[PDB]
């Protein structure tokens, strides 16, 4: 019953025409679904392990592994905090809240409106710009709460 | 057009890894053509695959991924094994504190790419893969253009310059595993699962992708072959000390007036780093401690250290995280205990349990909620991660922290007491 | 099978037809091209009378891409109502500024080219045929002596081709250094081993050619088609692009664009798309201020958007594209053009000879602001004066381009007068 | 009485038995000739037309009238600077003073040694690669002198 729209589906078998084995290509894959959906949906792993002629339990398994991936929650804009050590002496705390008072969550929280989800992740090797965050795949020092402001302005 | 980067600030003394790379912005192919680019790559090709690998042996080029391994004879190895042979780029970086190798990657790729081209064709590679971190997509973007642009200058695909040596080069993304960055939990992803290290030996030139010879190497390490080709082995070991030669890339972060990435040769001081090259401290406040990643913990007593692959050297990915005197080093550890907890793969019990029980009662001693017994089970625990480990992970979870109760006990004790 | 160095020229396609192995820049060799389906073409002809090949080519209403626009197919017929024996030539001497179209199919895909060359040649009942490449494309003699070896070995040439009774061999004559011989008449003058001197036209080679025998000249892109026309039919052919000037067309694009190189378009596309969507803008994003088709014409910004085709009001010539921006002096520009027609006037003609001397004598001195009044007026006059007597196409055109740049760019000029 | 080395005339027997008739393979031959001696020898032209059953004249008539040979001036190596429109927009005269910086030479001129000698050429047909030149048969884009620099010294 669950069907890839066209403009997905070509993205997702122009990966697996990439790589010299079809299997290679999963992770393009889920990231490509992920960026399409704004999560993984559950429906959507049988049809990819078809394309990938791969199991659905090791497609399964491998969402599961990753940590990027994200089964539970539809959010437009990821925002990725990083909360390992540099960035935490540097002030990761001071990010958070300032994220709270912007958009009104917490880690692991999505917006009502399904627009932000605040994602706490490990070093996201910009360790001399900390504390960093990343919005989807744009990459940022947090500096003050009217900048990042300013900076999520810009996702709408 | 690219994803937003911060702009890493970079500094060289020697202009070599980061003669373009100094500049925070992407150099393209014409930009890399104008400085010579390629030309090592087409002295390669004039050479024998044999007569390369001589000329990166005596180079004393040693792997720049944390472990040091020489890179020539690493290189040997997988050819003294049939083939066909693959070449594997890792640019998986997600240790805390480092972000050297994404320099290269996002603002000079073709000294990357060049490097792979001319590596490949050392080992008899026709097929190589870049497998790059999920959280690196501008990186990601930037490499794949790279890649076509190279192709469109004839550098890769079939009969490359008519030398007949055929390659391609693929661009695979992470997903947010640090245990990627082992080489054969990276061998797996590339295979389509679950990032799980597999026992060594066999190391991966003897069987790695596909059961194939395949040689992983650092993203930093692969960038060093064009300028032993184009300068020769033997200038290039007049840079730096003979032991230990050659440009390396040190990742400063923490507590300085001017983090970034510094290129310089390896019997640069731990001292000099710190207050020559990043500008001295924050405050001028004291040293407490450098954390080598998460790897190490060096003492303010432990500066005069070289930067160099030696026994009593600094060692690691040359990652430099500085802490100062009001940095609480209890609180350092639990992050450092955090990482790993977060990173075990799970394979191995003493790595699964002891990487989630270290973080777990970490957090409850800096909570001050920690039982008697959960500071002896903390000890014990920090102490038995590594048996029956099958990869470097859990041979080291435990470590950095260990260094940190010998080296600051008074910190720890007002903890306990 | 060492060859000398070629830059890496980029080349595009929408079509994946004449570039559909010339995109990637290496030679490539028989069996890829056996295994891209090649020389069934030649197979599938050599199963037709030369009359019903004739008749195809007509019918795709392929045009010469050597400059003029000929119908192929009408020269074709011309020929073989003349008595033989005949001969074909490949025109491969290419040398106009801007242009490098040619040279990609000749040292990526050479069995392109030999195709056409040998369904061509028993089209038209030629039993020897010809490639006439220019001396300064050394890698592409050398790729086609070798390709030409390849297919004499797989039975495409040689006797009694593949059972047919047809019998051919080319071979591969070079150039040294003067454009003039691209010119059909001097390009033959230059095969029977003298100086590329043009002929009196008519008669036309058609009738009278090497050794006076009839021979078709044709360009190598014009060449690199016929395999196509055969293969999917002159129906389908004539479906790609506009059905009035049908079939894939080369561009080769250079100076002030982001992605100078060849691109492989249909002819309804437009100067403006060329530039814009295909070749990825202008360096710096600077205004466009003329496109020199090669030496033979110059359109101003204004005139961007005709099409790419034969058409009275199309682009036309050999779809050769050079852009010029805003901060490029046109007067500069047509000094260069003018040295063009100096060095390869072959001097037969009197207005031509001294014609394309004086323009450039005298333009260089208005360019350096030397110039007297009388060499003022002079360049005027000289410029309007190459073409009288004149007897091959040089001398018609070698004023024609730098009068179109007095005439749109009349400020620029004036700036050098005054 | 000036002859032919055995090796060339071979090659030139070679030319000449090539075409149909003898009198084609001039071209050819002059080439040859110039590849061996760096230059074409007056003195050769005599046997040349003896070998091709011409006049004498014919062929000297030849040899003038086609740019690429050349009687005067003996040299390894042809460096071919195109100095037509597309590379003068582009930066012919970056590579000639590049040219000068490396050799001391300008257009026109031979080493002392005799070992480079910079030809000035009308388009190459390489306008995209602009500026082009080339070295005896092979052919490059000019990038900058430090580029040039490593091309050159491949030259021995
Ligand atoms: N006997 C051998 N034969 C062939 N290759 C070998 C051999 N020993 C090591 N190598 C190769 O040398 C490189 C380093 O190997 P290890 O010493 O096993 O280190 P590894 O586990 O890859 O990484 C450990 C590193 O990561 C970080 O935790 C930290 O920086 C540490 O130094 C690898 O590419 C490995 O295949
Ligand atoms: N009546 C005819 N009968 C037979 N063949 C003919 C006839 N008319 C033209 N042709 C052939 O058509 C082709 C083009 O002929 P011309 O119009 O005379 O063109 P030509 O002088 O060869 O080329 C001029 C071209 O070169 C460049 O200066 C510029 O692009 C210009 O368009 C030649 O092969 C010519 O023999
Ligand atoms: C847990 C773990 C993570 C690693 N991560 C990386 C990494 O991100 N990048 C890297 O190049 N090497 C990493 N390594 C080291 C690799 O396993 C391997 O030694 C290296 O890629 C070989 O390249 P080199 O010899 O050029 O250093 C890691 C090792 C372990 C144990
Ligand atoms: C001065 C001059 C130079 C020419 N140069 C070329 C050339 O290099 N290549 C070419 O194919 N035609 C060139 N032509 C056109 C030829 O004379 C002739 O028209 C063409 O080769 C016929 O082939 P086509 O009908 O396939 O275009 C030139 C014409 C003139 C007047
Ligand atoms: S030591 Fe830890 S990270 Fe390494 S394989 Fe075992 S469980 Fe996985
Ligand atoms: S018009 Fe010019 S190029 Fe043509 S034959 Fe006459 S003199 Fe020669
Ligand atoms: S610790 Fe946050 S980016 Fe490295
Ligand atoms: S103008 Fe120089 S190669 Fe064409
Ligand atoms: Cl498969
Ligand atoms: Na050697
Ligand atoms: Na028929």
């Amino acid at each position: 019953e669950f069907e890839f729209p066209e403009e997905l589906k070509t993205k997702l078998q122009e990966h697996i025409n990439y790589f010299p084995k079809k299997r290679q290509a999963i992770l393009l894959c889920l990231h490509e679904i992920q960026n399409y959906y704004g999560y993984i949906p559950p429906e959507s792993l049988k049809p990819l392990a078809d394309m990938l002629e791969l199991p659905l339990n090791h497609v399964e398994g491998v969402v599961a592994f990753y940590d990027m991936f994200d089964r539970e929650d539809k959010a437009k804009y990821r925002i990725r905090v990083c909360v390992s050590i540099v960035c935490h002496l540097m002030g990761t705390n001071k990010l958070l809240k300032a994220l709270e008072n912007i958009l009104g969550i917490k880690p692991g929280e999505v917006t009502p409106d399904g627009k932000f989800k605040i994602v706490p992740v490990q070093c996201l090797g910009a360790c001399s710009e900390a504390p960093v965050f990343m919005v989807n795949d744009d990459e940022y020092k947090f500096e003050s709460e009217v900048q990042l402001n300013e900076i999520l302005s810009r996702y709408t | 057009s690219y994803p937003a980067i911060p702009r890493i600030y970079a500094e060289t003394t020697l202009n070599m890894l980061l003669k373009r790379a100094k500049k925070p912005r992407v150099h393209s192919i014409d930009e890399y053509l104008k400085d010579g680019g390629y030309q090592a790559l087409e002295k390669a090709l004039n050479m024998s695959p044999e007569e390369i690998i001589d000329w990166v042996d005596k180079s004393t080029l040693r792997g720049r991924g944390g472990a040091g391994f020489p890179t020539g004879k690493k290189w040997k190895f997988a050819v003294q094994n049939p083939g066909p042979r693959y070449f594997i780029c890792n640019a998986d970086e997600s240790e805390p504190g480092t972000f050297k190798d994404r320099i290269i990657i996002e603002r000079d790729p073709h000294l990357l790419i060049e490097g792979i081209i001319i590596s490949s064709y050392a080992i008899g590679a026709n097929e190589a893969y870049i497998y790059i971190r999920g959280e690196y997509p501008a990186g990601y973007y930037i490499l794949r253009d790279a890649i076509e642009e190279a192709k469109k200058k004839g550098f890769l695909g079939k009969n490359i310059l008519g030398s007949g040596f055929d390659l391609e080069i693929y661009v695979a993304r992470g997903a947010g595993a640090y245990i990627c960055g082992e080489e054969t939990a990276l061998i797996e992803s590339l295979e389509g699962k679950r990032g799980h290290p597999r026992l060594k030996p066999p190391y991966p030139v003897q069987k790695g992708l596909w059961g194939k010879p395949t040689v992983v190497n650092n993203v930093e390490t692969i960038a060093n072959v064009p300028f032993i080709i184009s300068m020769g082995w033997e200038e290039y070991r007049y840079i730096g000390p003979s032991d230990y030669a050659g440009p390396k890339l040190f990742p400063v972060s923490g507590k300085v007036k001017k983090p970034g990435v510094y290129e310089l040769p390896m019997n640069t001081t731990l001292r000099e780093v710190i207050f020559k090259y990043a500008g001295g401290t924050l405050g001028n406040k004291k040293v407490k401690a450098v954390f080598s990643g998460a790897l190490d913990c060096f003492s303010s007593e432990e500066l005069d250290i070289p930067m160099d692959y030696s026994p009593l050297g600094f060692g690691g990915t040359g990652t430099v995280i500085v802490l100062t005197e009001e940095d609480d080093i209890v609180e350092a550890a639990l992050k450092i205990a955090e990482f790993y907890e977060h990173e075990t793969c799970g394979q191995c019990t003493p790595c699964r349990v002891g990487c989630y029980e270290q973080a777990n009662l970490l957090e409850k001693i800096y909570k001050g909620e920690a039982t008697e017994q959960d500071w002896e089970g903390f000890d014990f625990v920090n102490r038995n991660i590594q048996p029956t480990s099958i990869c470097g992970l859990g041979a080291v979870a435990g470590r950095l922290i260990r260094q940190t109760l010998e080296k600051f006990p008074e910190e720890w004790e007002k903890y306990r007491k």
